[PDB]
Parts: structure tokens; C-alpha cells; sequence
């Protein structure tokens, strides 16, 4: 069981109830910051530089 | 003409206060005179008025009143402070007058 | 006198694991726990980032 | 300073309240919750909503009297040559 | 001695007794976070305040376009930018709840509570008045010589008492550093005047919602409170970034995205709109003076609410006729607003003109009077 | 005691009044006693249980003279099991502010007679031991929170306490302070209870369990005494704990068992609580409760 496997062991002791948030924070950070730009890029294709770029950046010249 | 008894009644049943199964008198903002009023009443007339505002903040705390059943009937709002009061008043009034003397 | 109090009904509120009068509610705990304080804890990472 | 203890004099008034680890959050959102959300909603919105109404109105008339007041009147002109 | 430092300590006994074992009502409602949430709101335009401070440059030639350049240059600093500006807005709104709120349920009987209250939002009236000349556009240059020219209304020290405030004969450079300094300094009065606002409160415990004696069921400010504080916290949070996130400029007038101009008053002039209410009353007084006066009174009169008090129960709840005067009288400044977002014209004179006979009356008149009645009804 | 259970167990049995209702006592019909008799007072559920000059044998035997029932089907055999009451941490405020002194009891589950842990926990419970204003010991007892119980004048008295049962138990404690300290005490007193989860001491338990092993004696101090242990130690215990044995279980105790006991049992458990009289100065159960981590 999950709920009592991660209250017993992440969320009872005060002090590794931390290290669970701040390692979670971490992971979190990273996902969301991913996706998130993802789901706007994409609501955004080829209207950013990001699309538009290879035209000019090493293609001329 | 019971327009005026059947004004009162009516104001009585828009405050609606007694949603909250509190007497009039229960309503009362407390200044100075009320203060003392209060401070006179029989120990049962007391406790009593607490509990039914220690009710009434409970209901205003959850967002609820009272099921229709258990509201204040105008006719049964026991003026239970309104006579001592008003001597509280009176009592004042003859000392602050007795002052300019 | 205090022989004629009783705690009332609270089956109206209490969580689901904990309404038979006749099943520890202490093995139901561990998890009872584990969500509010997740949710809790969830918050803190939000917070945090 | 400190205030819980002087408070007032209370006599006679049990109370029982559980855990919140024995309770749910938001319990009967339905048969008790939005049942009160209306209860409360109606009898306040013949308080509230009648002004507000009364102005928009007071706002709508304004604002179309003002834009009637802009438009020409033909008739300035039925003398013109 | 004492056990738990918690309320021994010299300092501590102090963040206790004013966060975690102050005593509050168990039935105040969400009209209650607004005291916080402005506190919030303080915080907040102090913190981004000295961050465009550390880039605006109080000088007519560069005030502008050093806004500008901390807006494109410095990192972030538009989103700070942004932030301070609607930052302002979301106090003036935070703040007007916060006054409804002590109308409605009678607060104003703390007097002293009460009257700080009165003068920090005066003093947040005026600090947000100097904040907004310092980008120096069009805007920012004419109100600037519109509301300072307000005192030439007073006799003898008058047209003096201005002399000062631009620190020169016209609304020049010196008006405008006085102004950075002004503005810099005063958030902090507020601050600390906010400090006592609290205080005189604590004296009493908080009001709340039915109006009668809480000491029957009172409870720790924390968690209870507490947690209610962030949860109001995130809540009101969330608009404003929205509106600064995704619609910056939307309560603020473009007009003021033109470099001032000493010469050219904008044909379309219009306050900013959390004063708009009192501008309509003094547009409506055709009277140097009594323009002025009406205004002063239009905020000034708070001070006489706590007096315009004669209901025997002390909060609206009760008091369904009170009540539609109150709504009514929400609805009066709502209208009072509008108007003055509309130019001077017809019908946009004349119903401004009564709006404002309108909110005095209400104040001065039918609320004293509907609550007489009130307890007549009632049969005290 | 009898709020504190009819809150700690309500809506099942045990939440009774050993004295029960006032409309049962005024109700009761001959029938129904004499129900109750013939429906519990059972051979199989009852000891016989001696101590003094007695020989054993000759007690049994003018046992089986009286004592003599017949046992047809299996049924007037069988024990009827009883359907375990169900713990729920919460509160019972009963308040008078008309009253001398308040009184306070806070509570976890017990686990019940049968198991081992109800050792430690004693152990346990004789660390924090009990206070009450004619101890002459004072400020040097050995007790933490007798110690400040005394340097404040926190309470009147407090009382550690084990009560267990067939199948639960109520593990807490109880004071009785002046309605203005209420709250420091309880303070002090749930502190303990985290540091007896967190930093229990090897010197601190070497004591209690010498304090633990006298009552354990002084509970057999005569006849009666001992009767009473016996008849009590059949009927839950399943046969008789010598003292050799419980001294054993006693000296296996130690630090670390301690402080897993009481963790295991007191760490971020919803208690239960129970206060009588003028009771405004402790509040909310939130914050009781958040008393219960960290320590
Ligand atoms: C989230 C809003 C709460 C929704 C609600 O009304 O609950 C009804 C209902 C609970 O019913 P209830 O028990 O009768 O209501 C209890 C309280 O009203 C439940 O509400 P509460 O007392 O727990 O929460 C109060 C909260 C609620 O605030 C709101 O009403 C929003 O107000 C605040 O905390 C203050 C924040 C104000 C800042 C707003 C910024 C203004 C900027 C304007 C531009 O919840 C649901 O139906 C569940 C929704 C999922
Ligand atoms: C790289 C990745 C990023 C790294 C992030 C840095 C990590 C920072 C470390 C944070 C340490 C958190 C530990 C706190 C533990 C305290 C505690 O006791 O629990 C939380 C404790 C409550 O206890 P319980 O839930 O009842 O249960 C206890 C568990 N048995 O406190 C709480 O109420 C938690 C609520 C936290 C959220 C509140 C904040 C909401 C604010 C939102 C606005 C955000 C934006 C603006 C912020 C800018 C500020 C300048
Ligand atoms: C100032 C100029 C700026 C323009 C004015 C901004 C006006 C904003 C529009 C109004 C938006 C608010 C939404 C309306 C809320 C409706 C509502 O909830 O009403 C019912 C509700 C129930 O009351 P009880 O009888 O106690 O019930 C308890 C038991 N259940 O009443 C309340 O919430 C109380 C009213 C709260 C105050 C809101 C006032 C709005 C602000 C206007 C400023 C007024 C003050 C004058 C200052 C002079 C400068
Ligand atoms: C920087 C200024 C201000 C801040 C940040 C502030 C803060 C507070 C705070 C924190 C509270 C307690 C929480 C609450 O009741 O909302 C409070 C209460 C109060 N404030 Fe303000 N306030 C401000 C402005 C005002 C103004 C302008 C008035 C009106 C003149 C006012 C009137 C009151 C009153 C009457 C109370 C009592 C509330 C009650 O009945 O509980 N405040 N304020
Ligand atoms: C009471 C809180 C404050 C209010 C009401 C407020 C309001 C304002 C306003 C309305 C502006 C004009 C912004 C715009 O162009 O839209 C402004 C500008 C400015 N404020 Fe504040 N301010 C406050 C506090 C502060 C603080 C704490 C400082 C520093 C002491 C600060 C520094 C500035 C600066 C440098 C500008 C110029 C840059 C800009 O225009 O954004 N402000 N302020
Ligand atoms: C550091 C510790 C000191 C802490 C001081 C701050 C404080 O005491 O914060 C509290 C939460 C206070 N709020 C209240 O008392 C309060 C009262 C009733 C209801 C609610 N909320 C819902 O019903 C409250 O939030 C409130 O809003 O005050 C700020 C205004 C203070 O900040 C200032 O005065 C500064 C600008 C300076
Ligand atoms: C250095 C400090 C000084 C001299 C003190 C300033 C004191 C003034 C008050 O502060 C409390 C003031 C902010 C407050 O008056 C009560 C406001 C409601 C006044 C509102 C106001 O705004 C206008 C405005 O913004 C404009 O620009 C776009 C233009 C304006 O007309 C052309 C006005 C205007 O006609 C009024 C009445």
C-alpha cells in the first residue's frame, strides 16, 4: 500500500519528511519546466525562433 | 389598526436572527449600560443567553442556521434583559443629571 | 449527571475506513495520514519550485 | 497580552469534536453543502443584485441617451439649399 | 520562570501573541484576510519598490526612459515593473474590500482601529500618488499639476504650500526628485503606522460577522487563521499575476506611454481609475473651492462613520434595511466611477452630480436615520 | 475517566458508564438481572482464586461441591468472543468554569492485556511517573515533569496510566491543574511523552524499571492483593505470571525497546482527550494534537 508505505516512511519522520520535498521539489522542478515549455512550443509551432532558426543559422553563406 | 404589530412582527421575521434560535435581546451590541445589564442577570437567565450565542457562533462558523423548526417565534422572544436595562439606564441618568446640580 | 452523556452521531463526517463501530481504526491509520500529509507535502514542493 | 483564560465565565456547555484524521474534508458536498450555497445565495440576491441592476440600467441609458446625442438630426438640414 | 521560549523570549513573546496564540473569532469570514492581504500588499510593493528604485534615475531628462531601460535591459525587470504597478491596483482593491468589509459589520466601532485606518489609506492615497509621476508620461506630468494644485485651494498659505511641493514655480526636475524621495520614504510610514493600526486592534480582539460577545468560542489564530491566510493568500495571488502576466497594461492608461509634455494636456484625460470616484465628485462642484471641498470630504468623511453609528445591534446582519442602503451605497461609488471615466457632458454631468448627492446622503443622512427606525421596529 | 472512554471508544461498548444510564437504573426489571445473571455469570467465565493458609486440593474440592455445573452442548462451553470497539481520536469538553480545578485526560490506543509491549509501556509510564503537592521530594524528584510539574506549580497532580483490556486499551494521562496553567502543563507533559519516543536515556529507564519492579511487589502485599492478581491474571492473562517471570520480562527492557514502544504507539497518533471543568486556557485539538511530533 503506498499511502502506508510513503506515510511510514517519508512523511512520519519530521526530518525525512524533507528530504522528500526538496528531492521531490527537484524532480518536480524538472518535469514541469519540461512539459510546460513543451505544451507552449507546440501551441506555438513554427512562429518561434526556435522553428524559424535553421533558415539563417548556418544555411547562408 | 394592528399595522404596527404587524410591522414589528414582520422586521422581526427579516432580521431573521432568530434563524440562529437567538432572542432579541441576545442581539444586543454590548456598550457600557448593556455591560452592566448583563452583569446583572440570575445565573440560569445567564448561562443560558451564553450557550444560545456559543450556538449561534458554531451556526456562523459552519455557514448554517437552525432547521425552521427550532427558530424564535416573535411572540415567544423573551425580553430577558430589556427591564434591567432600562433601570441601568435610569440609574445613570438621575446620577449624571444629579452631576450638573 | 455524566452517565447520561454520550459522544453523538458522527457517521455523517467520518472518513470511510473508520465508520464500523467494530474494525481498528489503527491499521486504516497509516493511510488516513499518508494522504492528508501528502497533500501537505505536495504543497511544500509547489511552494518551493 | 495572553487572552485565553480571562475570556469570559462559561458554565455548562459540552462539546464534542474528532480528529481530523477520523473526518473528510468536504463532506456531503451535496446533501448538506450546496443545498446552504443556494439557501444563502437567494436570500441575500434580493438584497444585493437589486441596485446593482438599478444602475447598470442607469448605465445602459446614459450610455445610449450620450451615443443618441452624437447621431444628426436630418432635420437641422430640411431648411438647406 | 517559564517553560516553552515560545512566550518568554523577549521577541518571540511578541510573534506569538500576534500569530499563534492570539485569539480569534471562530465565525469570521473570507471579508476577513483583506487586513492581511493588504499586509501582503505592503510587502509586496516595498520589495519590488526598491528593486526599480535601484534603477530609476529622479531626473526629468532621464526619468523616463530610465523606466524604459529597466524594463528592457534589467533582467526580469519588467516583470518587476509590472508586478509594482498592478501591485498598486491590487492594494487599492484589497483595501476598498477592506473598508467595505468595516462598514458593513460595523469594525468602525474600534474607533481607534479605525481612525489609523482611515489615515494609512489617505497616506496609501497619497504615497501611489507621487509613485505614478516618477515614469514621468503624459499622465504622470499632468496629474502631477492637477492634484499638487489642489492646495492652491486653501487661502493665504495656499498658492505656498504648492511653492513647496514642486520645489519650484512650476512642475519641474525639483518636483520630481522630492517626489522619488517622497515616494521612497513613505511606504515605510505606512508600514509602521500599519504596526499600530494592529495594535490599537488587539486591544480589543477582532469584530465579527453576527456582532455579539466572541470570548463564548474563541480560537487560536494558528493553525486556524493561519492556514485561512495562505489559502487567501494564493487566492487573491492568482489574478494579480494573471493580469500581470498575461494582460499587464490592462488596468492602466496607455496615455502615459507618451514622454510628458509641459505643453500638452491630452485632450483625453482620466485618472487613474482607483481614485476615478473622487474625481467625479469634485467634477461635479463647478467651484475651485467647493470641487476641492467636496473631495476632501469625499474621503474625509470616514472619520465621522464611527459617529453616524445609532443601531442597538452593531453589524448589517440583522438589519435587512441597512443593508440594501449599504448595497446601494456600493453600487452609488460603483456608479460614481463610471461617470468618471465618462467626459463632461450630457447625461454624464447631471447623474454624476446626484450620485455624489447620492453618497453623501447615504452616509450622512439615510443610514443614521434607516437605523433609528431600525430599532423602532425592533421596539427598542 | 468515563467522558475521556465515552469519547476515546464511542458508539461501541466500552464507552459505558460501568454504572449505566439514568433511565436502565430506573428502569431495570427484576427480569432482566436476573437475565444478566444466568446470561453471564458462567462457570467457564469465572475463577475461583484463593490466598493464605489453604491447601490447594481441599479448596478444589469443596469447589467441586458447590460449584457444581452441568455442561450439556458446547455451547454453555464456548466464551462468547466480543466484537473489538473501535478507537477514534477526538475530543469531550465538558466545562465549568464554576469549578475549583480543571481536569485533563489524553489518551493513544493500548494494545491489550496480551501483548509483550504493555511490559515497556510500564517502563515507560514509570519514567514520567506521578506527581501531587504533598510529595515531599519536590524540585529534586526524579520525574521530568514532576520536576517542573513542581518548579511552575503546573498542577495539582498528574497520573501516568496503562489501563488495559481484553482486546484495546487507553494509554495516557491525567492531571489536574488550576484553570490558568493548564495549558504549560500539558505543554510539559506531552513534551515528555516525545521525549520518552525520542530521547529516552539507559539511566533513565535502569530506574523506572527498579520503580516498575516494587509495584509490581507491593501489588502483592497480603492476601487480597494476591487473589485479586490471580483472579485477574486467569481471566485475561490466560494462566498466572509469576514474579520471577514478569522480573525477567522486566531487566530485557531497555532504551531503544522504549523508545520504539512508545513511538510505535504515541508518535503522530491521534489521542484522545477529555476536560471538565474551567477549561478556556487549553485549546483546540489541532494544536493538541500537533503535540504530538517532534521533541
Ligand atoms: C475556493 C472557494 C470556496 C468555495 C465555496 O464557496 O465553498 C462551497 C462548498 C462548501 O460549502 P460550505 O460548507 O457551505 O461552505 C464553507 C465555506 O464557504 C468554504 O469556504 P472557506 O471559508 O473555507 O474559504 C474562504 C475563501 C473563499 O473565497 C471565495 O469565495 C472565492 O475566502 C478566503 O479565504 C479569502 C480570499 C479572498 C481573496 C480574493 C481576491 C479578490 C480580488 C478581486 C479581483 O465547496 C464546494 O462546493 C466544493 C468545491 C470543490
Ligand atoms: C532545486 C529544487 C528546488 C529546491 C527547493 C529548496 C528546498 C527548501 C526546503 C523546505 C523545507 C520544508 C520542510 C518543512 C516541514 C515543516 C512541517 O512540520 O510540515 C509542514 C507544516 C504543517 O505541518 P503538517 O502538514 O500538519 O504535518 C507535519 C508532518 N508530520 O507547515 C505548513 O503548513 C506547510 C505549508 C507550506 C506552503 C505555504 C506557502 C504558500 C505560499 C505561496 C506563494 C508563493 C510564491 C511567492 C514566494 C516568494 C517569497 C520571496
Ligand atoms: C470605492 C470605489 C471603487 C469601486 C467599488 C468596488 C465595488 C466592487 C463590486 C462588488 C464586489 C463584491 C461582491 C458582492 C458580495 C455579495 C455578498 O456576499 O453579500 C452577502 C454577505 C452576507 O452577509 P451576512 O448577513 O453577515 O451573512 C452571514 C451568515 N451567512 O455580505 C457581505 O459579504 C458584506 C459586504 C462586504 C463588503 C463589500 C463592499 C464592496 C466595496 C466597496 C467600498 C465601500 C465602502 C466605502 C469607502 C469610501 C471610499
Ligand atoms: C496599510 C493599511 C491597512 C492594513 C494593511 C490593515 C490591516 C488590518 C488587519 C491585519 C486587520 C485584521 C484582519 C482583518 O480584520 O481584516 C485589520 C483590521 C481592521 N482594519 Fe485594517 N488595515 C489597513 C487599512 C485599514 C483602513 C484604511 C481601514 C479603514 C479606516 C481599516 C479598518 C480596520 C478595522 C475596523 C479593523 C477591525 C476589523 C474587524 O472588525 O475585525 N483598516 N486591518
Ligand atoms: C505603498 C506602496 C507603493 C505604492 C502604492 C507604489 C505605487 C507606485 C506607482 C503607482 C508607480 C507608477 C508605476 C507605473 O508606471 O505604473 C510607482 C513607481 C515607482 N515606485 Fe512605487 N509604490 C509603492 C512603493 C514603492 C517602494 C517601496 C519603492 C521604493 C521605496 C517604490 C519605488 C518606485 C519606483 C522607483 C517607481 C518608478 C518605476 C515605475 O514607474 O514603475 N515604490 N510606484
Ligand atoms: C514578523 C512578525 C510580525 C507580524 C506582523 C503582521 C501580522 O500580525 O500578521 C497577521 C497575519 C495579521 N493578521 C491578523 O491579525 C488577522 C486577524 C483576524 C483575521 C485574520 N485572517 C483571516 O480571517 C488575520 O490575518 C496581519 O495581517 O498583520 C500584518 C499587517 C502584520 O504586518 C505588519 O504590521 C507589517 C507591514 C510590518
Ligand atoms: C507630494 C504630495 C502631495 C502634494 C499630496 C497629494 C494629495 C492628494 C491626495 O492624496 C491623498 C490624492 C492622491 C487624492 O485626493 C484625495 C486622490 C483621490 C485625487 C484624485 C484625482 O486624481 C487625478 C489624477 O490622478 C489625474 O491624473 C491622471 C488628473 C486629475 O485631474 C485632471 C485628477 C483629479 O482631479 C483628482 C481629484
Amino acid at each position: 500500500a503506498l499511502l502506508r508505505q510513503a506515510y511510514s516512511a517519508l512523511f512520519r519522520r519530521t526530518s525525512t519528511f524533507a528530504l522528500t520535498v526538496v528531492l521531490g521539489a527537484v524532480l518536480f522542478e524538472r518535469a514541469f519546466d519540461q512539459g510546460a515549455d513543451a505544451i507552449f512550443e507546440h501551441l506555438n509551432e513554427g512562429k518561434l525562433w526556435k522553428h524559424i532558426k535553421h533558415k539563417y543559422e548556418a544555411s547562408e553563406e | 389598526g394592528r399595522l404596527m404589530d404587524r410591522i414589528r412582527k414582520w422586521y422581526y421575521n427579516a432580521a431573521g436572527f432568530n434563524k440562529y434560535g437567538l432572542m432579541r435581546d441576545d442581539t444586543l451590541y454590548e456598550d457600557d449600560d448593556v455591560k452592566e445589564a448583563l452583569k446583572r442577570l440570575p445565573e440560569d437567565l445567564y448561562n443560558e443567553r451564553m450557550f444560545r450565542i456559543k450556538r449561534a457562533l458554531d451556526l456562523s462558523l459552519k455557514h448554517r442556521i437552525l432547521p425552521k423548526e427550532q427558530w424564535v417565534k416573535y411572540e415567544e422572544d423573551k425580553p430577558y434583559l430589556e427591564p434591567y436595562l432600562k433601570e441601568v439606564i435610569r440609574e445613570r441618568l438621575e446620577r449624571e443629571a444629579w452631576n450638573k446640580k | 449527571v455524566h452517565n447520561d452523556v454520550t459522544v453523538p452521531d458522527f457517521s455523517a463526517y467520518r472518513r470511510e475506513d473508520v465508520m464500523d463501530a467494530t474494525t481498528s481504526s489503527q491499521t486504516s491509520s497509516e493511510d488516513r495520514k499518508g494522504f492528508s500529509y501528502l497533500v501537505t507535502a505536495t504543497a511544500c514542493v509547489a511552494t518551493a519550485y | 497580552g495572553i487572552h485565553f483564560g480571562n475570556l469570559a465565565r462559561v458554565r455548562h456547555i459540552i462539546t464534542y469534536s474528532l480528529s481530523p484524521f477520523e473526518q473528510r474534508a468536504i463532506p456531503n458536498i451535496f446533501s448538506d453543502a450546496l443545498p446552504n450555497v443556494w439557501r444563502r445565495f437567494s436570500s441575500q440576491v434580493f438584497k444585493v443584485a437589486p441596485p446593482f441592476l438599478g444602475a447598470y440600467l442607469l448605465y445602459s441609458w446614459g450610455t445610449q441617451e450620450f451615443e443618441r446625442l452624437k447621431r444628426k438630426n436630418p432635420a437641422d438640414y430640411e431648411n438647406d439649399q | 520562570m517559564a517553560p516553552n521560549i515560545r512566550k518568554s523570549h523577549p521577541l518571540l513573546k511578541m510573534i506569538n501573541n500576534s500569530l499563534i496564540d492570539l485569539p480569534a473569532p471562530s465565525n469570521i469570514s473570507a471579508w476577513w484576510n483583506f487586513g492581511s492581504l493588504l499586509a501582503v500588499c505592503l510587502m509586496t510593493q516595498i520589495l519590488t519598490g526598491l528593486l526599480l528604485a535601484m534603477h530609476y534615475t529622479a531626473d526629468t531628462s532621464l526619468a523616463f526612459s530610465s523606466v524604459a531601460h529597466t524594463c528592457r535591459n534589467v533582467q526580469y525587470g519588467w516583470l518587476i515593473r509590472n508586478l509594482h504597478a498592478n501591485g498598486a491596483s491590487f492594494f487599492f482593491i484589497c483595501i476598498f474590500l477592506h473598508i467595505g468589509r468595516g462598514l458593513y459589520y460595523g469594525s468602525y466601532l474600534y474607533k481607534e482601529t479605525w481612525n489609523t485606518g482611515v489615515i494609512l489609506l489617505l497616506t496609501l492615497m497619497a504615497t501611489a500618488f507621487v509613485g505614478y509621476v516618477l515614469p514621468w508620461g503624459q499622465m504622470s506630468f499632468w496629474g502631477a499639476t492637477v492634484i499638487t494644485n489642489l492646495f492652491s485651494a486653501i487661502p493665504y498659505i495656499g498658492h505656498t504650500l504648492v511653492e513647496w511641493a514642486w520645489g519650484g514655480f512650476s512642475v519641474d526636475n525639483p518636483t520630481l526628485t522630492r517626489f522619488f524621495a517622497l515616494h521612497f520614504l513613505l511606504p515605510f510610514a505606512i508600514a509602521g503606522i500599519t504596526i499600530i493600526h494592529l495594535t490599537f486592534l488587539h486591544e480589543s480582539g477582532s469584530n465579527n460577522p453576527l456582532g455579539i460577545s466572541s470570548d463564548s468560542d474563541k480560537i487560536p489564530f494558528h493553525p486556524y487563521y493561519s492556514f485561512k491566510d495562505i489559502l487567501g493568500l494564493t487566492l487573491m495571488l492568482t489574478p494579480f499575476l494573471t493580469l500581470a502576466l498575461f494582460s499587464p497594461n490592462l488596468l492602466g492608461d496607455p496615455e502615459n506611454f507618451t514622454p510628458a509634455n509641459p505643453l500638452v494636456t491630452p485632450p483625453h484625460i482620466k485618472p487613474e481609475w482607483y481614485f476615478l470616484f473622487a474625481y467625479a465628485i469634485l467634477r461635479s462642484i463647478p467651484n475651485k473651492l467647493g470641487g476641492v471641498l467636496a473631495l476632501a470630504a469625499s474621503v474625509l468623511i470616514l472619520f465621522l462613520i464611527p459617529f453616524l453609528h445609532k443601531s442597538k445591534q452593531r453589524t448589517m446582519t440583522f438589519r435587512p434595511l441597512s443593508q440594501t442602503l449599504f448595497w446601494l451605497l456600493v453600487a452609488n461609488l460603483l456608479i460614481l466611477t463610471w461617470i468618471g471615466s465618462q467626459p463632461v457632458e450630457h447625461p454624464f454631468i447631471i447623474i454624476g452630480q446626484m450620485a455624489s448627492l447620492s453618497y453623501f446622503t447615504i452616509l450622512l443622512i439615510l443610514f443614521p436615520t434607516i437605523g433609528t427606525l431600525e430599532n423602532k421596529m425592533l421596539n427598542y | 475517566f468515563d467522558y475521556l472512554h465515552a469519547t476515546a471508544f464511542q458508539g461501541t461498548a466500552l464507552a459505558r458508564t460501568v454504572e449505566g444510564t439514568t433511565e436502565n437504573i430506573k428502569h431495570l426489571t427484576r427480569a432482566d438481572l436476573a437475565s444478566y445473571i444466568d446470561t453471564h455469570f458462567k462457570a467457564p467465565r469465572m475463577v475461583l482464586a484463593a490466598a493464605g493458609g489453604i491447601s490447594h486440593k481441599e479448596l478444589v474440592d469443596a469447589a467441586r461441591q458447590h460449584f457444581s455445573g452441568v455442561s450439556f452442548t458446547y455451547k454453555e462451553d464456548a466464551v462468547p468472543i466480543l466484537p473489538r470497539c473501535r478507537f477514534t481520536g477526538s475530543e469531550i469538553r465538558a466545562r465549568d468554569d464554576a469549578l475549583p480545578v480543571a481536569h485533563v485526560a489524553l489518551a493513544v490506543e493500548g494494545p491489550g492485556w496480551a501483548d509483550p509491549d504493555n511490559v515497556v509501556l510500564h517502563v515507560a509510564n514509570a519514567i514520567i511517573g506521578r506527581y501531587d503537592r504533598t510529595f515531599g521530594g519536590g524540585k529534586h524528584l526524579s520525574s521530568r515533569l514532576a520536576a517542573l510539574a513542581v518548579e511552575h506549580k503546573l498542577c495539582h497532580s498528574f497520573q501516568t496510566f496503562n489501563t488495559s483490556y481484553s482486546d484495546t486499551g487507553l494509554f495516557g494521562f491525567h492531571f489536574v491543574a488550576d484553570p490558568l496553567s493548564i495549558d504549560d502543563m500539558m505543554f510539559c507533559a506531552q513534551g515528555e511523552w516525545m521525549r520518552l519516543c525520542t530521547s529516552t536515556t539507559e539511566s533513565e529507564v535502569k530506574r523506572a524499571k527498579n520503580h516498575l519492579r516494587s509495584a509490581m511487589v507491593a501489588q502483592l502485599d497480603g492476601t487480597t492483593p494476591v487473589c485479586e492478581t490471580i483472579g485477574s491474571h486467569l481471566l485475561n492473562y490466560g494462566r498466572r505470571i509469576s514474579l520471577e517471570e514478569w522480573d525477567s520480562r522486566i531487566s530485557a527492557v531497555d532504551a531503544r525497546m522504549v523508545r520504539d514502544v512508545c513511538s510505535k504507539y504515541i508518535y503522530d497518533k491521534c489521542p484522545a482527550l477529555a476536560a471538565v471543568g474551567p477549561i478556556e486556557q487549553l485549546l483546540d485539538y489541532n494544536r493538541i494534537r500537533s503535540g504530538m511530533y517532534w521533541i
